[PDB]
């Protein structure tokens, strides 16, 4: 099981950046993926669960919207509305791939992303 | 290796389901309904199934899918109470030390039905005493010369070979047989990890359901049946401003859910992160609830038709424990058409009802120590051997001649304070130390949704303030040790207090050893053992939130 996370940089305040978490070994669409941040402790941000549930943490919920392609194992973490309390190093986490799966928990090298 | 989540989640509801409904469903909280005011008793029950059962049951379970750990490691989010998972392995082990000589009971009852003739029905036998007299010529409940009391004590425990606890005898040959395939279905039932216990228990949990369903639909067909039901759930509300009534439903709540136990938590840890665990333990917790009162329906059933059969008031026959399952249900069933099915058949629900609380409570210790140990979680097989042959051997103590004795003591002192006590300390360390607050983020990362207010206060306030009603009262209502017109002698007792002892001080005593062990100041030492051990550091600067008034007032 591998992550990559790729789309991270700066940006202006207000501004859009879409991250994208590619992965190998197992498949997305029915995997439990979730993105962290660690600006401070790690904080979650968003996840894509093993039925295609969204679910956002608080501060992120509105502005960003997490996002899977099937076709090409990868998910998407769009984030909208950005602003300077976002700058941190997001991670892309892999809990599990549903029931008939392991608890992979495996995380990516993260990337990062400044905002202003 | 990472840890494997269930094979579906029908294999995790039906472990939760197994582990929860047990004999106690069948032998205990039917008696204490029909006791403690019929009807009526279902409103504490049911309350404090709502208060405290279900929270407990929820926070296990969201505990153990969230850190996807064992009762000892899942206290990595406060490390002080670390002792705490381990006196619930302890506990968890004492009680198998015992509860699977039940199952053999079971199994050497589902033996001996294996005839046209049960060895129950008559006297004339080995284990009959010349006083055994024939059950249609006759508390009923503490007759001890019927051919089915005389059987069970003299043909099955061969009680009256034993004095007392001071000479207990070797172990009987038959109940060894017996303890032996129990020991050996556990370990090959709990070897191999989920992937199996989880397809075992889509049989150990649901016969038991087929069972007591032709077991009702018989019953109430019985002369005397209606008699037996309307002394079941007659309401005498009335009951309810006695203390002892709230306190039987509370501790029949605590000890039937099992949760905080160390098995959910371990369940649980093998959950995929996205799983619902709110819904499954509202469900697990009602079905275990609704499986007692329907089992109650059964059980009442054959106790009026034995009232009308003897001639007897229900109040006579009416009994609880052993005594039910072993006696009176025996000989209910040696009077009936058929009456080897119906043996073949309770008893088999019998087993069934045991063998998955038997491979819950040993899953909650192998998990919890493979976890703890590394060598023990790459070697499942060689582990699940120690676990399940130790229990064989310290339950070699409860199937000799005075086995009774060593089994009423266990089933007094090894789950009962200890277990009330080290569940306490669980709900707080988590609902206080660690935070209800961090605990609903962790259950909103899951779920993607924070527990409402009441399942906050019911964890922080509630379910800690009835643990410690339990505990309380579990103390000042001890009575001293005695079996039937047995009374244990004191040292009996102490070795009891000793056992119950044994897992409550590790909690000081770890405690003690974790700060000992910590480098550092005083308050230096105090915040990494109450410091979740991937935010250690935090504690070099000095941002503790438990250091704080906001933590301890946040609800
Ligand atoms: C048998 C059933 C009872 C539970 C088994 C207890 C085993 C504890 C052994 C152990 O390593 O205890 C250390 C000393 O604790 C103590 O001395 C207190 C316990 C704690 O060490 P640790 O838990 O920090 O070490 C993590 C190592 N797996
Ligand atoms: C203590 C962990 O639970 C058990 C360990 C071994 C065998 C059975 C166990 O569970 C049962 C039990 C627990 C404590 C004391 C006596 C019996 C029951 C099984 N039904 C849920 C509640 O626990
Ligand atoms: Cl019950
Ligand atoms: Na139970
Ligand atoms: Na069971």
């Amino acid at each position: 099981v591998q992550l990559v996370e790729s789309g991270g940089g700066l940006v202006q305040a207000g501004g859009s950046l879409r991250l994208s978490c590619a992965a190998s070994g197992f498949p997305v669409y029915q995997a439990n993926m979730y993105w962290y941040r660690q600006a401070k402790e790690r904080e979650w941000v968003a996840a894509i669960q093993s039925e295609g549930r969204t679910i956002y943490a608080d501060s992120v919920k509105g502005r960003f919207t997490i996002s899977r392609d099937n076709s090409k194992n990868t998910v998407y973490l769009q984030m909208n509305s950005l602003k300077p309390e976002d700058t941190a190093v997001y991670y892309c986490n892999v809990k599990d791939a549903g029931w008939a799966s392991y608890q992979y928990d495996y995380w990516g090298q993260g990337t990062q992303v400044t905002v202003s | 290796q990472p840890r494997e989540t269930w094979g579906k989640k029908i294999d995790f509801l039906l472990s939760v389901v197994g582990f929860a409904v047990d004999l106690a469903n069948v032998w205990r909280f039917p008696y204490l309904c029909y006791k403690n005011g019929g009807g009526a008793f279902l409103i504490p029950y049911t309350l404090f199934l709502i208060i405290a059962g279900m929270p407990l049951f929820y926070m296990e379970l969201a505990l153990g899918q969230y850190n996807r750990e064992g009762a000892a490691t899942v206290w990595k989010i406060c490390p002080f109470f670390k002792g705490v998972g381990y006196a619930v392995i302890l506990i968890a082990l004492y009680v198998g030390f015992y509860y699977n000589v039940i199952i053999a009971w079971s199994l050497y009852y589902l033996f001996s039905s294996f005839t046209l003739n049960l060895p129950w029905t008559d006297c004339g036998h080995t284990w009959n005493s010349p006083n055994c007299t024939d059950p249609k010529l006759l508390k009923y409940s503490k007759y001890k010369f019927t051919p089915a009391a005389e059987f069970y004590e003299r043909g099955v425990l061969h009680l009256h070979e034993s004095s007392g606890i001071h000479d207990i005898g070797l172990p009987q040959w038959q109940l060894l047989l017996c303890l032996m395939v129990v020991v050996i279905v556990l370990y090959f039932s709990l070897w191999k990890g989920v992937k199996t216990s989880g397809k075992v228990v889509w049989i150990t949990a649901t016969l038991p359901y087929f069972v007591l369903f032709v077991l009702l639909v018989h019953g109430v067909t019985l002369p005397g049946a209606s008699n037996g039901i309307n002394a079941y759930l007659h309401i005498d509300f009335y009951r309810l401003k006695e203390a002892t009534v709230w306190i039987d439903a509370a501790t029949q709540i605590f000890f039937s859910l099992g949760a905080g136990f160390g098995v959910l938590i371990a369940f649980a840890s093998y959950n995929k992160f996205d799983n619902n665990c709110y819904r499954d333990a509202l469900l697990t917790s009602s079905i275990n609830c609704i499986t007692s009162f329907v089992s109650g329906f059964a059980i009442f059933s054959i106790l009026g038709y034995m009232a009308h059969e003897h001639k007897v008031n229900i109040e006579d026959v009416a009994t609880e424990g052993a005594g039910l399952v072993f006696i009176l249900y025996p000989e209910a069933i040696s009077t009936l058409s058929g009456s080897t099915f119906w043996a073949v058949v309770f008893f088999v629900m019998l087993l069934a009802l045991g063998l998955d609380s038997s491979m819950g409570g040993m899953e909650a210790v192998i998990t919890g120590l493979a976890d703890d140990f590394q060598v023990l979680k790459r070697h499942r097989k060689l582990f699940t051997f120690g676990v399940t042959f130790s229990t064989f051997l310290l339950a070699l103590f409860c199937i000799t001649k005075g086995g009774i004795y060593v089994l009423t003591l266990l089933d007094t002192f090894a789950a009962g304070t200890s277990i009330l006590f080290a569940v306490l300390m669980e709900a707080i360390g988590v609902s206080w130390f660690y935070g209800v607050d961090r605990f609903s983020n962790d259950i909103q990362q899951m779920m993607g949704f924070r527990p409402g207010l009441y399942w906050r206060l019911c964890w922080k306030f509630v379910s800690p303030a009835f643990l410690l009603f339990v505990v309380v009262v579990s103390i000042i209502n001890f009575k001293p040790l005695t079996y039937d017109d047995y009374i244990f002698p004191p040292w009996a007792n102490w070795v009891g207090w000793g056992i119950a002892l044994s897992s409550m001080v590790l909690v000081p005593i770890y405690v003690i050893y974790k700060f000992l062990s910590t480098q550092g100041s005083l308050w230096e030492r105090l915040a990494y053992g109450i410091t979740p051990e991937n935010e250690h550091h935090l504690v070099a600067q000095r941002d503790i939130r438990q250091f704080q008034l906001q933590h301890w007032l946040a609800i």
